[PDB]
RNA sequence: UUACUUAUUCAAUGAAGCGGAGCUGGAAUUCAUUUUCCACGUUCUAGCAUUCAAGGUCCCAUUCGGGGCUGAUCCGGGUUG
RNA sequence: CUAAGGGUCGGGUACGAUCAACUUA
RNA sequence: CUUAUCACCCCGGAAUUGGUUUAUCCGGAGAUGGGGUCUUAUGGCUGGAAGAGGCCAGCACCUUUGCUGGCUCCGGUGCGCUUGUGACGGCCCGUGAAAAUCCACAGGAAGGAAUAGUUUUCAUGCCAGGUCGUACUGAUAACCGCAGCAGGUCUCCAAGGU
RNA sequence: AUGGGGAAGCUCCGUUUCAAAGGCCUGAUUUUAUGCAGGCCACCAUCGAAAGGGAAUCCGGUUAAGAUUCCGGAACCUGGA
């Protein structure tokens, strides 16, 4: 219940990842992935606009 | 050294949080702030009638400062020069038995709007300031067509607080000489004369003046634009 | 006579709507900085049913300009939006459903939903399950925008005002017939006490004026004047024509 | 019928970005350096975005490390319709 | 009185004792 | 301490499609198979705890009071009844409160070297927890119906046989 | 309730509205505890369940009548250096 979380120690109440007690290990793998992916991806678009400052 | 980065942040539409900027324009003025801008722009909105619009149309601090140097040196005696003359009136009237003589004639300021309307109807006022402050203005509206009327010189001056200071209080809304010490009647007359060239000269021309009419800096902007729009070619 | 069920409706007792279960206010966000010179991408992460509404809900996630926090809004779900999908908001906003794009970046033809019936109102035409605004044209001198109600109506309005693109979800509701009293029993406890409706011609005069007599009849004519007063307006009010409606009416 | 807005009326917002001038460039392009308007440089994706912001330029007993300016243009204080 | 209808194991590459309940005819 | 359907992870990578519920769903978005965590869900064992309580046998013989000896152990069965739980499935133009409260996560402000600094979400230790209610009936006599009135008045538990 | 607006007025509306409606850490830390530059806000009253949500207790014994409250054991929760 809400209340006897208050009472109980850390380890039971999270797991040993980052968003370990907030979000289940399939999710943030996901969040990892797509972090990395679009980032990478990021910057790829920041080259291609940045042609035009060679062209001109 | 090299363990910084360069970070820069994005500022456009949707890209990062905005930073703090001065927001000194959008602020939500309390009702007693809001009340005090939109009433002075209502009085510029509307056609003031001349018996305005004679006021806030004050001479140059160049001409107020001069009046005052002058008037600074007739300024009226304080509760310790009163308890220090008082004391000195009574002790001499019993050793010189003169009756009230021995104190002098003060040369000072005549303030006091009841008082120097009396002294304008009985041409007492050798010299007359006017407040432009004075929030309900019915009270001083008259005093440049009594000044006028009666032909003594009047100025309208920057400062019911100047001229409270220079009465010792608050407020005056209105200052006034009535005789000046043979020693400077030099300089009187000389200021007198630009004050006449400058406020009693011009009343008749100021009284078919109005004023007012001036509108909103959006909206000067949109009169221009209509003036560029029909001008173009 | 007494005072008559249509009367008692304004004083609002029993009357008022039933709105324990709503989600909140369905409306499209503050037309604040930048839906007006650019847009703002948010995401729906649920579409959910509204007790009382036809239509789903969808809850979308956008992001604050001016603070870090994630602002939530309560949209009108439209026909194809899906949870995990982007939509967005703004003048710059592309020409896709779920989209919030002003009436005047849309070209003619466009179909848009929730639509603001003026620039910040934050939606008010078409928002019933299946419903749609059409954009007949606009008029980009004194900038408007004419649009297709669905009424059938024709309105002109600014071309600033907002509008989701799409139609409403839950379409074609009303195609099902309820077969039961029970099922409108069921339909009208979470809107307003507004059924069963005894007719009036049942009652006695006292309480309709449609009551009395010796047989169930009306007695006067059910059309009834706009400028009748409260307690005389049952019936067919300001009625312009009567009985079944054959051919068209050039709509 | 109208070249208006401040009276009055309506609607939103934690009154956050309004009106001009505009800073490199786009344009069916001026016949003499600016005669309008825009990026003010975000759309494969259910990630992220906060600590006077990092950076940059002049200064300090670089002693909890700091200051100014700029990043983030200036002017008008009409919150916006 | 009769018949039918179930559960539990050690595999050199078709086998059994155990045990069990009310439904039918 | 141990104990689960569901869920998830690792490893051969599946048409002769396989697994599988009463109910037919699931699998290259990785099935079957082989290996693998936690929620006293629920059960079991131990502590609590046999010293309690219960069942027998025996002594007390007018100080409004006990003492003694044992036993309390093993199981089995089910379309059973009731309640709870679980995994499911059906229904809706009906999709079936709110807040207090509690925790978790993201983050990276601050702080930490001569017997020191933090851990008081580990264990153990110390003190306090006020106020108001608490009997009884709850109905052919404790309520309301003028009454000890065949009326009315919300709810929990629920043995055997047929 | 207040803000405010009606109402001759008992009062009526209104409940966040067109209101100037906000704590905790070594700030300071010796006429000092706000003599005095130490942040985050964008909170807007309050009442309304003895069947809704909720911090935590059980067994055995005990009375003419009380007990999950007394007693004997055995626990738990909240606050507190």
């Amino acid at each position: 219940r809400p209340r006897q979380y208050a009472t109980v120690s850390k380890t039971h109440k999270t797991v040993s990842r980052a968003y370990g007690g907030s979000r289940c290990a399939n999710c943030v793998k996901e969040r990892i992935i797509r972090a990395f992916l679009i980032e990478e991806q990021k910057i790829v678009k920041k080259v291609v606009k940045e042609q035009t400052e060679a062209a001109k | 050294n090299p363990l910084t980065h360069s970070t820069p942040k994005n500022f456009g539409i949707g890209q990062a949080v905005q930073p703090k900027r001065n927001l000194s324009r959008y602020v939500k003025w309390p009702e007693y702030v809001r009340v005090q801008r939109q009433k002075k722009i209502l009085s510029i909105r509307l056609k003031v009638p001349p018996t305005i619009a004679q006021f806030q149309y004050t001479l140059d601090r160049n001409t107020a400062a001069e009046t005052f140097k002058l008037f600074n040196k007739y300024r009226p005696e304080t509760a310790a020069e009163k308890k220090e003359r008082l004391t000195k009136e009574a002790a001499a009237v019993a050793e010189g038995k003169s009756k009230q003589d021995a104190s002098p004639k003060p040369y000072a300021v005549k303030y006091g709007l009841n008082h120097v309307v009396a002294l304008i109807e009985n041409k007492k006022a050798k010299l007359v300031l006017i407040a432009n402050d004075v929030d309900p203005i019915e009270l001083v509206v008259f005093l440049p067509a009594l000044c006028k009327k009666m032909g003594v010189p009047y100025a309208i001056v920057k400062g019911k607080a100047r001229l409270g200071t220079l009465v010792n209080q608050k407020t005056s809304a209105v200052a006034a000489l009535t005789e000046v010490r043979a020693e400077d009647e030099a300089a009187l007359a000389k200021l007198v004369s630009t004050i006449d060239a400058n406020f009693a000269d011009k009343y008749d021309e100021v009284k078919k003046h109005w004023g007012g009419g001036i509108l909103g800096n959006k909206a000067q902007a949109k009169m221009d634009k209509r003036a560029k729009n029909s001008d173009s070619a | 006579g007494r005072v008559i069920r249509n009367q008692r409706k304004g004083a609002g007792s029993i009357f008022t709507s039933h709105t324990r279960l709503r989600q909140g206010a369905a409306k499209l966000r503050t037309l604040d900085y930048a839906e007006r010179h650019g847009y703002i991408r948010g995401i729906v992460k649920q579409i959910v049913h509204d007790s009382g509404r036809g239509a789903p809900l969808a809850k979308v996630v956008f992001r604050d300009p001016y603070k870090y926090r994630l602002r939530e809004e309560i949209f009108i779900a439209n026909e194809g939006v899906h949870t995990g999908q982007f939509i967005y908001a703004g003048k710059k906003a592309s020409l896709n459903v779920g989209n919030v794009l002003p009436l005047g970046s849309v070209p003619e033809g466009t179909i848009v939903s929730n639509v603001e019936e003026k620039p910040g109102d934050r939606g008010a035409l078409a928002r019933a399950s299946g419903n749609y605004v059409i954009i007949i044209g606009h008029n980009p001198d004194e900038n408007k925008t004419r649009v297709r109600l669905p009424s059938g109506a024709k309105k002109v309005i600014s071309s600033d005002a907002r509008g989701v693109i799409g139609v409403i979800a839950g379409g074609g509701r009303v195609d099902k017939p309820l077969l039961k009293a029970g099922r409108a029993f069921h339909k009208y406890r979470l809107k307003r006490n507004s059924w069963p409706k005894t007719r009036g011609v049942a009652m006695n005069p006292v309480d309709h004026p449609h009551g009395g007599g010796n047989h169930q009849h009306i007695g006067k004519a059910s059309t009834i004047s706009r400028g009748a007063v409260s307690g005389q307006k049952a019936g067919l009010i300001a009625a312009r024509r009567t009985g079944l409606l054959r051919g068209s009416q050039k709509t």
